[PDB]
RNA sequence: GUGUAAGUGCACAAGGGAGCUUGACUGCGAGACGGACAUGUCGAGCAGGGACGAAAGUCGGGACUAGUGAUCCGGCACCUCU
RNA sequence: CUACAACUUGGUAUUGGUGCUCGAUACGGUUUGUGUAGGAUAGGUGGGAGACUGUGAAGCUCACACGCCAGUGUGGGUGGAGUCGUUGUUGAAAUACCACUCUGAUCGUAUUGGGCCUCUAACCUCGGACCGUAUAUCCGGUUCAGGGACAGUGCCUGGUGGGU
RNA sequence: CCGGUGCUGGAAGGUUAAGAGGACCCGUUAACUCCCUUUGGGGGUGAAGCGGAGAAUUUAAGCCCCAGUAAACGGCGGUGGUA
RNA sequence: ACAGGCGUAGUCGAUGGACAACGGGUUGAUAUUCCCGUACCCGUGUAUGUGCGUCCAUGAUGAAUCAGCGGUACUAACCAUCCAUGCAUGGGACCUUCGUUGGUAGUAGUCAAGCGAUGG
RNA sequence: UUUGAAGAAUGAGCCUGCGAGUCAGGGACAUGUCGCGAGGUUAACCCGGGUGGGGUAGCCGCAGCGAAAGCGAGUCUGAAUAGGGCGUAUCCACACAAGAGUGUGUGGUGUAGUGGUGUGUUCUGGACCCGAAGCGGAGUGAUCUACCCAUGGCCAGGGUGAAGCGCGGGUAAGACCGCGUGGAGGCCCGAACCCACUUAGGUUGAAGACUGAGGGGAUGAGCUGUGGGUAGGGGUGAAAGGCCAA
RNA sequence: GAGCCCGGUACGUGAAAACCCGACGUCUGUCUUGAUGGUGUUCCCGAGUAGCAGCGGGCCCGUGGAAUCUGCUGUGAAUCUG
RNA sequence: GUCAACCGAGCGUUGAUCCGAGGAUGUCCGAAUGGGGAAACCCGGCACGAGUGAUGUCGUGUCACCAGGCGCUGAAUAUAUAGGCGUCUGGGGGGAACGCGGGGAAGUGAAACAUCUCAGUACCCGUAGGAAGAGAAAACAAAAUGUGAUUCCGUGAGUAGUGGCGAGCGAAAGCGGAGGAUGGCUAAACCGUAUGCAUGUGAUACCGGGUAGGGGUUGUGUGUGCGGGGUUGUGGGACCUAUCUU
């Protein structure tokens, strides 16, 4: 889903970098830890 | 199996038609799946049933 | 001898041969036969457009009687229907 | 004869990551073009009379490719001042420059599936230890240890199916 | 006795579902193109979009297929001559 | 799906385990039940007497301090192996640390009547 | 019921009571009868303590033919006034045509339906009444019987003599052989107990499975007591299609 | 076999208390910091929803060219020139 | 009281017997609820009383489970949760019919039978109410300058259709009536306010303009709660922006 990260995550992008992602990845691994939030503004 | 936790989607009910046209009773479940959530940022995890379409949903809330 | 079973006929030929040809038509059809009903069968004659013939005339398949399957459902072609 | 339970195959959702390995078309593309009129293996149309050059051309030696080994292309070395044009062939020009591309092997950018080995977080464990708990081989939670995107289950689907 | 039917093992091939795939064709009409007439309909072409049937290609088990298995279900012959 | 199916802790469930009475007499009908004689088993109160204990006192004990020395072994080192000088290895010891004993601290401490488990 | 039964085809012991074409629907057809009549008639509902009054929504007649567009006393098929199908209530008279059966026109005559209700059939309802084996839904049953679980009880009496052990013989040691002790066995005979092989009786029995004589097992794969569990397309079955309350 | 014997009938009368219906009130909220008709632009108008696909149910409609409604599984939009 | 009298005793003009309304008492079982249990019978705890020289004994209250509020505590474990403790409010079962939402047969008819019918019937499950359900157009309709929530009754109509086009099944539009409430409330865009979570140019920033302060009516976001504002089809409402103003 479109979502910006939060910190550094290897093959994904730099903090600051949106990139859209697959509902498992993001679900399981991103938000959970907060390396990824959702895009609001 | 076939009730969910968070909405309550119930089995539906219907018939079995054959290519002679025979009619039997079956049931339609739906596609129930267990999953540890976490009710609150606390952390606390506990087994709920939920549908896929709740999981789509972002209903529930498996952080 | 008549394509083919038997019967009824056919030498006046319906049997044999030759020429042209596609009526092995379209719209019909008075009157009948037979039949519980559904089926089935014969049909003069009218109109169109043709075949043969000099003409009169004959031709709506085969000398006749067997060679076939109702209804429902679906396919194809045409229609100035919805 | 017609169905069903049950078992079983595949797709899809739960379901995720990194890499190898293949195939489709898109893009910057190299690449391939043997009637004969002949400097001659002319892809046609174009802007098309001068362009490449010293970001080192002709003439030569190597590597590879195809090879109709006709010979061309690229890479490098060698040499240092040329090929060329309506040059005349022709429907059709120059292989002098530039603007897509068609017969055809290729590369780096996309997407997309196909398979393979893996990783852990989804999910699973009737494996261990603690807690609810005083009693608990139930259950739930925490954690450790294992599998792991498989299995199980939902929808669709093909088979076996006197078991009914 | 493995010829038949089961069971077990194996896919090198043939066939094969759903799902992916959407060539091609058809319906509708924005736009045009011919009329044929007077107080606008009648013929054709027809983009895009929306739809309807939908093909070539890919695909597992199974079946066909290749072997074993009878203390698996089963089967185990006639004719003529001759001292 | 629902109705409901199992089942933990529990709680029921004798046909079993534990648990103190025998002989005689009497009535029209009951009798190890009533009466007679002699017992046995659980509790309650009163009184009396021995004889322990807390308060008091006496025993039983032992824990911990500093200080006095040898072996683990922060780390620099020595020996040997030693890969190429370096290291790893093994061994002695330094510091910390561990073990022994002179003072303290059988003094402060705990226990010593009696009941005693839902636990072993 | 029969071709046919006085019966040797069926049913009835007798009497008194009871016992079989009924009802609903503006249903369908036919036929009486009554009202109105080219019209007839209301349903729901409203108002009346009634059986009365209102209620035009509909329904049936009033034009047919054609699949339909549609036309219309005509219409369809058809190239066709060229014949056929259906229709123009029916009759009468007059003409004109034919004697392929009669037709074509001019006048008259003028068309009868609808709503109650009786009757006979008929449609849907159990539909004249009586009569199965059997099929589904939900429940009740293991106090009989089949098996299993827990916990107890019982088996008079008499025989046979396994393993083991001891002593002796024997041998290098054994193997082995005699004599004793021992008391094993889905062992033997035979009461209680459990069965049920034969025969006789019983067979409107004492008894809806018994009795009299004999018979088999009888320390076991035994019998039995109390408590408990398995339930119908299911149970259980040392397997008979057996048993699951005659 | 009763209008004139009785209980009664026509017709009038009756509630201490409880309950049920109304009515007027206390009480409660509520508008009054308000109301009207005009002018041109940005935002909003109900989301895992509608739509689509697969398998079914029910509609006169038995899958049929099958519209509207609805269950499960995938996929999944727009906010009014929607 | 009565069967149903026979006694024996007594009450009533100081109003009995009897009828109506409201109270008190109401053993035990039964949802049964302190625990147990073969329903109506066994065993208890707590508190306060009664009784005994004391135990024994008696009386009155209270003691089930689940769900939701409120308060305390917060395991493994750190945040915390699960859980535990206490206290209040509810539920549990019964009922003849009617309602709604689910599951859902077979005998039967088709002269057999499987599609179909029977029939969404029988029955079962969950639930109410005095009635229930539906109910205010993302509606019908067909060019009528048409109706206007739902429900129920009569027509439409055994029609259009549907169906191994078999047995059978079978609407809707429209029209006529009963009743009328063509009824109301919200969510969003925007404001104001409070709070949770992140941070903060932490200042030239947020009040409607002009003056002057100030470094937070937070400054910014985001979420939630509450109060305003908004209930619509000729689109409506917020953002604006003039005019008039009980």
């Amino acid at each position: 889903m479109k979502l910006i990260l939060t910190a550094e995550v290897e093959h994904l992008g730099a903090a600051g970098d949106t990139v859209e992602v697959k509902d498992g990845y993001g679900r399981n691994y991103l938000l959970p830890r907060g390396l990824a939030i959702v895009a609001s503004r | 199996a076939a009730v969910c936790d968070i909405c309550g989607k119930g089995p539906g009910f219907g018939k079995s038609v054959s290519h002679s046209h025979r009619r039997t009773s079956r049931r339609w479940n739906p596609n129930i799946q267990p999953v540890r959530a976490v009710t609150r940022p606390g952390g606390n995890k506990q087994r709920i049933n939920a549908c896929t379409s709740c999981i789509k949903a972002g209903k529930v809330s498996r952080a």
